[PDB]
């Protein structure tokens, strides 16, 4: 039943007696469900250290992954260029999913096409699909550039993207001078971040490889900035802000900040802003090139050092106090511009915030995960705050990365109860927060299920999720936050103390029970 | 009904002996069908619209009509070609996989079904020997180093699918180069099988080939024609089906050193 | 509007190259409710033209995403690289009751996460090992499905042999589904492959079995995926009508329910497109008749209840009138409150293979008219059923491109649009109220009487929302 | 630094000739690298851990060192085998793509070689055409015979060349015939618009050496057949005729055969 002025949606509709009874008849009558005592026994066992050894002994099964496939990162990279249509060569299912995935995170439209390769194109090769697809996309959606990536099906069968695009131009499907950079992005290699690296390098190649003879390093007096797989709009914004604040001439290579944030003013804009073609062509003339997420920009680094002849600085991601200081001073060194009074003051304000809140942050234990750079900068920051990053998981991380983060953990007393796990998933981490319970988890939306599981064991065993990373599907407008710089560090710091205080207020809200510690001032 | 798969190096005349073997089969009054699953040869040109090309003309494979892909030739032998890409592109394996599925679902299946398969470089070229498909496998070879190496390799594939399901090696078929006879018998014994038949090198075969005919069609009363009839009768009556035991490269080299 | 939609169609198509121009032309049309045969008006279920931003999914989305995925007590394995599995992980709201990770596994993502060496060496040995791992780690699962992603289909991985040997060994039902994404042209062939996998590996398990106690009133809901609890909100009515609902296909479905379905007296088919295949099969093998029903909105729910009850005796028919009368005050209250707030408003829809014609009556119970409707992947038999349910000079579009939909909306100017997440933020930008008609914009149910209340509430909150009056700046 | 690809029908002696040729080449003092990309044969057994097997063992290709895969053999010829699945399973095509990519990325081609030889299997898919993409092999030599299915294979390969030729820099350097067959193959080349770079006579010494894991050059430098491979090597080193082939019809083929 439904009362017209107090209409119930699924929750709490199904909690009404007639539905609850019907559901019980469905179960007892036709589901052949295991007895609750058995369901309860198996759950408790999935909580133990015994189950955890078994879980970690897996070599073929992956449950609840903390990563995605290459083409997704490729689409994001391509969206950072002016009026470009990300084009994925292969089957269409991939594209519907890529778009949906990014729609749900950014709450914005995401434009991307496929050339819909079907069973006969799998057998004959996707050459015809590439000819017509490039022609149709250019004629219909009118981009200035089409950036081609690939799905696994096209990678297995070895569709030569370079030959297919050249034959497309040769037969008159698209103009010979129409920009069509490409990158083979196999799903079965690396993850979404690798896709970004391959695509960026593919575009860099396209616009600079042939033209290197008239390039002089440092002649345009700018610093190139390569962001990497970035889903926080505030990160594009803070870097552009800090450099302009310093008077540093820069060029940000792959900037999707405008397309991923157009105004609802009455019109839909498929394309907005982005790195121009000329900014990519003029890129080798820069003083140097700073890669913001170096651990997944390795192929790009090799092309920049190899071909552009730039001495890319060994710099970590600018997250936290030290790495932001290092970034600014390196940028200062390279450009010749001094770090201004505004940034100096901003730094002291973050330190101020740290001295105000250290009491609640000290010794707080965290389980965390994400992409290698993000999770590494996060570990470092947590460590500067006096926190213990007990479980560090990076599904898509490699062995050298684990070494680097172990080195960082070794440098501080707060990283001594810490272990790094690469190639492990959220079902592995589910165990870790059960056997070696931390205070909070810092991760994406998939960790809401781990929180649900820990709460089923009991209120005391519940480990709360602090939503930082990608993807965030169950909260709104978090994609507008900043993770980079002092600005990002201040945001991260506030979220952590307030999550701690929120939780304390919750555990102390019991009348005459625990509320003796339900303090007005904290 | 008996489903059989024929593998073996192609540069010998594997498809030619497959079609000649069936021709004689038809001449005996046996109803046979040839399913071409080899991208390097034409498995039906001597007996006589591939599944892939016709599937594309109809939209997809689901719109395909078994009638647009089937066709009879000498002695009424039914013939279908799986189709595949033009050289250097696509995936011929998937073309075989798609072809075979279409035939299963469209119930294309008759005394014998003969699959003329290409090199087992992948999963798709083994589809003909999965559960409920070909039960007997014949490997045509010769006394050539790599021709024998090919048969031994194929045997390794037969082992994987034989342990899994029900398919066996029926024997070796020697396409003579006139160099040999004994060598292949020795290999078969090493493999634990038999040299079902030694096919002499008569030039009539080539005369027929150029005319687009098997020997049994071109000139029945010819000497070579009886050889194919004896091959046919031996395969019709063969009872020796086993799981091969492939040898090492060392064992093959050592065998060749004795001749 | 009679010839204004034909000149619109031609004007929209003017932007395509010639090959795409001639193909899209036959995929768009204007309705004539006197056309029992849709093939001289619109063609469907043909491949998508390359590079035109189709909205379609793949066969895997159809198999794993919609048919097998909802089955709560089985472990469904996305076999291939990590992608498909992650993007489809809990994206569809196919509701269930169960303790996840213990006895239910719907919101979880089990993958074989293929690496290069699994592509090159093959992954059958990896699959076999994975199956042993889901057994020690998830002992309470009641079956396993193996959902093929593109690579499995090219590489020729013999997954049915693995399923056969591991299933016999572990005494488990392991279902291999050849639903690799490049097969077919959309989600649709994925439905078909899935239905076939159900009959070949699960449906006949309890064939010689006579242990189940049958009743003359036994029925099965076939094709209700329980989005937002849609199926539960449908079976409350069916069971209050005296019927016994032995099975729910996929929505909150269990494997035992599926096995028990051949034991029923009638298959009630909601989603015709995805499960007419298994229903037709159940008619020729077990003799079970099937009929189509619509639980969207009062006019249709009432009609459906009456037709369904007419297949049984006088006691069920009497209870049918009891239920119609019980909910009459309630749905009339909803109509009295929201219809005046919604009357005369125009809606354009573009959904999958059933909702574009199924939600029409519910919109019309609120006084709204659907001026345009279309499907991503329907066949002509769905379009045949669409002609009666739509108005006369209205727009019909099969596998609409991003370009076409945007421009059709610019001409027609509907007050509300109902489609998916990939077009939601496009039209909100354009100032047009949007409701997700796939995920119900995280609301639901929309099925039955209680669902109608939520449907009306939702169309009203979005259409008459105060934000739509503020898209333009007062200074321009 | 010339990269060459060798295609042809395997039942002939494709791998054996490639190796005897590279041996003669190394004998002239040329620095050569052989890349095995043929699942239906052993491409380095005569000159001497594949890339794919070594990769799996180490985790992935990214974990692979070039020294683990490259091994020097006769004449200092450097050998690399792509590797691939066992018979009837997997996908050898992708194995080739992966291996070549690894070689590119690991800077194997930039060491100062005179020649790189890809011994490729039958082009049944894009992966086995990896060797003829841009920045790879520029010269293609096909080993053939007077056999029909052997010449037809030569044509199919030519059609494949044509396709990648219109797209980039890859040409047909000619035909190599493994023993009036002498004339037949010459006409086949004229029809294709290329040449028969050399007619390798039939000689039992090749088998003698082959079964003993050697090329004739190593097995018996003084042998007459040895000088045949040295003759082929010189014709390859001095070859300047690179062309885009003009494939023929099976009809035109049955005409050529029927004329002999
Ligand atoms: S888009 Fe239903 S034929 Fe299928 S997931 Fe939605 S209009 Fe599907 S009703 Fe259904 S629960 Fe659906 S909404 Fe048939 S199941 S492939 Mo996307
Ligand atoms: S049609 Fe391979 S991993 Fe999964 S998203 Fe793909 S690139 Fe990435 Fe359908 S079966 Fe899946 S979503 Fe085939 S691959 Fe797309
Ligand atoms: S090796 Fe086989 S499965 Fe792989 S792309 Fe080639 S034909 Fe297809
Ligand atoms: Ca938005």
């Amino acid at each position: 039943s439904q009362q017209v002025d107090k209409i119930k949606a699924s929750y709490p509709l199904f909690l009404d007696q007639d539905y609850k009874d019907m559901l019980a008849k469905k179960r007892d009558g036709f589901e052949e469900k295991y007895p609750q005592d058995k369901i309860d026994e198996v759950f408790q066992w999935t909580t133990t250290k015994e189950y955890q050894e078994l879980n970690f002994q897996r070599e073929a099964l992956t449950v609840n992954p903390a990563k995605a496939c290459q083409p997704l990162g490729a689409v994001l990279c391509a969206l950072g260029f002016e009026k470009t249509m990300p084009y994925v060569h292969g089957s269409q299912g991939c594209v519907a999913y890529f778009r949906s995935y990014f729609n749900r995170h950014f709450r914005e439209p995401v434009s991307c096409v496929s050339d819909s390769m079907t069973e006969d194109a799998a057998v004959f090769g996707g050459q015809q699909n590439m000819k017509d697809g490039l022609q149709n996309c250019k004629a219909t959606y009118k981009p200035d550039m089409i950036a081609v990536s690939t799905t696994c099906m096209a990678e297995v069968i070895g569709d030569d993207l370079n030959a297919f695009i050249n034959n497309s131009k040769k037969e008159g499907f698209i103009p010979d001078e129409f920009p069509v950079p490409f990158a083979h992005t196999p799903s079965f290699v690396g993850s979404h971040v690798t896709g970004w690296d391959n695509m960026f390098e593919g575009i860099a190649r396209y616009f600079t490889l042939k033209s290197m003879d008239d390039k002089v390093v440092g002649s345009n007096k700018k610093i190139n900035i390569v962001p990497g797989f970035e889903t926080y709009l505030g990160n594009f914004r803070v870097i552009k802000r800090m450099l302009s604040e310093m008077g540093v001439g820069y060029s940000l290579l792959s900037d999707p900040e405008e397309v991923l944030d157009t105004p609802a003013d009455g019109q839909f804009r498929m394309y907005a802003g982005g790195t121009t073609q000329e900014e990519m062509k003029d890129a080798p003339n820069a003083l140097n090139t700073v890669l913001l997420q170096p651990w997944h920009l390795e192929k790009t680094k090799k092309f920049v050092e190899g071909t552009w002849k730039h001495e890319v600085p060994k710099l970590n991601i600018p997250m936290g106090l030290d790495w932001t200081d290092e970034f600014l001073m390196k940028v200062s060194e390279i450009s010749g511009q001094p770090i201004p009074a505004s940034l100096t003051k901003e730094r002291g304000r973050l330190v101020d915030m740290m001295t105000d809140s250290h009491t609640w942050l000290h010794g707080k234990r965290f389980a965390l995960w994400g992409d290698p750079d993000f999770v590494m900068g996060l570990v470092k920051f947590l460590l500067e705050l006096g926190c213990e990053p007990v479980h560090i998981l990076c599904h898509n991380g490699n062995k050298r990365w684990k070494k680097a983060v172990d080195a960082i953990l070794a440098a501080s007393p707060y990283g001594k109860n810490a272990t790094v796990y690469i190639g492990k998933d959220l079902w592995h981490l589910r165990s870790l927060v059960f056997t070696d319970k931390p205070d909070f988890m810092i991760g994406n939306s998939y960790g809401k299920f781990i929180q649900r599981d820990t709460l089923h064991k009991g209120k005391e065993f519940e480990v709360p999720l602090i939503r930082i990373g990608f993807p965030i599907f169950d909260r709104h407008h978090l994609h507008r936050s900043t993770t980079l710089g002092y600005e990002g560090a201040m945001q991260i710091l506030t979220t952590l103390v307030n999550s701690i205080l929120e939780r304390l207020d919750e555990e102390t809200r019991g009348m005459q029970a625990t509320d003796y510690n339900h303090d007005l001032v904290r | 009904m008996r489903q059989c798969a024929i593998y073996g190096k192609g540069g010998i005349g594997k498809s030619t002996t497959t079609q000649n073997l069936v021709a004689a089969l038809a001449e005996m009054g046996k109803k046979v069908m040839i399913v071409g699953c080899d991208p390097k040869a034409d498995s039906t040109r001597l007996i006589l619209n591939t599944i892939m090309e016709m599937a594309a003309e109809a939209g997809t494979v689901e719109d395909l009509e078994l009638e647009d892909v089937l066709k009879a030739g000498y002695g009424g032998v039914k013939c279908v070609e799986s189709g595949g890409p033009e050289p250097g592109v696509g995936c011929a394996g998937r073309g075989v996989i798609t072809a075979i599925n279409f035939l299963e679902e469209e119930g294309a299946y008759l005394d014998f079904v003969f699959y003329d398969v290409g090199d087992v470089v992948c999963g798709g070229f083994a589809m003909p020997i999965r559960e409920n498909k070909a039960q007997e496998i014949y490997i045509v070879c010769s006394g050539e180093m790599m021709a024998m190496y090919a048969a031994n390799n194929i045997s390794k594939g037969i082992v994987k699918y034989a342990n899994s399901g029900s398919v066996r090696l029926g024997g070796l078929i020697c396409n003579s180069r006139n160099t040999e006879d004994e060598l292949i018998i020795a290999l078969a014994n090493k493999l634990g099988t038999q040299m079902i038949h030694f096919v002499p090198r008569d030039n009539v075969v080539q005369r027929a080939e150029i005319r687009r005919m098997t020997v049994i069609e071109y000139d029945p009363k010819a000497k070579q024609a009886d050889e194919y009839r004896a091959l046919a009768r031996k395969v019709v009556d063969n009872k020796l089906l086993v799981i091969p035991n492939p040898i090492t490269m060392d064992e093959l080299e050592e065998l060749l050193m004795e001749f | 509007s009679r010839e204004e939609v034909e000149s619109l169609i031609q004007e929209v198509l003017e932007v395509y190259p010639e090959k795409a121009r001639k193909d899209r032309n036959k995929h768009l049309a204007v309705n004539d409710p006197a056309v029992t045969q849709s093939k001289k008006c619109i063609i469907s279920n043909k491949k998508s033209q390359p590079g035109l931003m189709t909205i379609r999914g793949c066969a895997y989305a159809g198999s794993k995403g919609v048919v097998w995925g909802p089955i709560k007590d089985m472990i469904h394995i996305s076999h291939g690289p990590v992608g498909c599995g992650q993007y489809s992980r809990a994206g569809r709201r196919n509701y269930y009751i169960g303790t996840t990770g213990v006895n239910a596994f719907v919101t979880m993502n089990f993958t074989s996460d293929f690496q290069e060496k699994d592509i090159v060496f093959g992954g059958d040995k990896k699959l076999a090992k994975l199956i042993d791992e889901v057994e020690t780690l998830f002992p309470l699962n009641k079956g396993i499905s193996v959902q093929s992603e593109c690579p499995i289909g090219l590489i020729g991985d013999d997954i049915e042999s693995v399923s056969k040997v591991k299933g016999a060994e572990l005494s488990k039902t392991i279902v291999p589904v050849r639903c690799e994404g490049f097969r077919g042209v959309s989600q649709s062939l994925g439905h078909h492959i899935a239905n076939d996998a159900v009959r070949d590996w699960v449906l006949g398990k309890r064939d010689e079995d006579t242990t189940f106690a049958s009743t003359p009133y036994d029925v099965a809901i076939i094709g209700d995926y329980n989005i937002g609890g849609d199926a539960w909100s449908s079976r409350i009515l069916l069971e209050e009508m005296g019927l016994r609902c032995v099975a729910q296909w996929s929505g909150d479905g269990s494997i035992s329910e599926i096995e028990l379905t051949p034991k029923v007296k009638l298959n009630l088919v909601h989603c015709y497109r995805s499960m007419n295949y298994i229903s037709r099969h159940m008619e020729e093998k077990y003799g079970i008749p099937w009929m189509e029903y619509n639980f969207f909105g009062p006019t249709k729910t009432i009609e459906s209840l009456r037709a369904i009850a007419a297949k049984f005796d006088e006691s069920i028919q009497k209870k049918c009138e009891e239920v119609i009368a019980k909910y009459k005050p309630e749905w009339e209250a909803v109509v009295a409150k929201y219809r005046p707030r919604l009357e005369g408003k125009r809606v354009m829809l573009y959904i999958g293979g059933l909702r574009p014609r199924h939600v029409i009556g519910a919109y019309e119970d609120l006084g709204m008219e659907v001026v345009g409707t279309g499907y991503e992947f329907a066949h002509n038999d769905d379009y045949d059923r669409t002609m009666k349910e739509m108005g006369d000079s209205t727009l019909l579009y099969d596998d609409v491109t991003g370009y076409e939909f945007e421009e059709f909306v610019k001409r027609i100017k509907p007050d509300l649009i109902g489609s998916g997440i990939k077009e939601k933020f496009i039209f909100q930008k354009m100032g047009i109220p949007f409701r997700e008609m796939h995920s119900w914009d995280y609301s639901g149910p929309y099925h039955g009487f209680d669902g109608f209340a939520i449907f009306a509430r939702d169309m009203d909150m979005t259409l008459n929302n105060p934000c739509w009056k503020k898209l333009q700046a007062p200074w321009e």
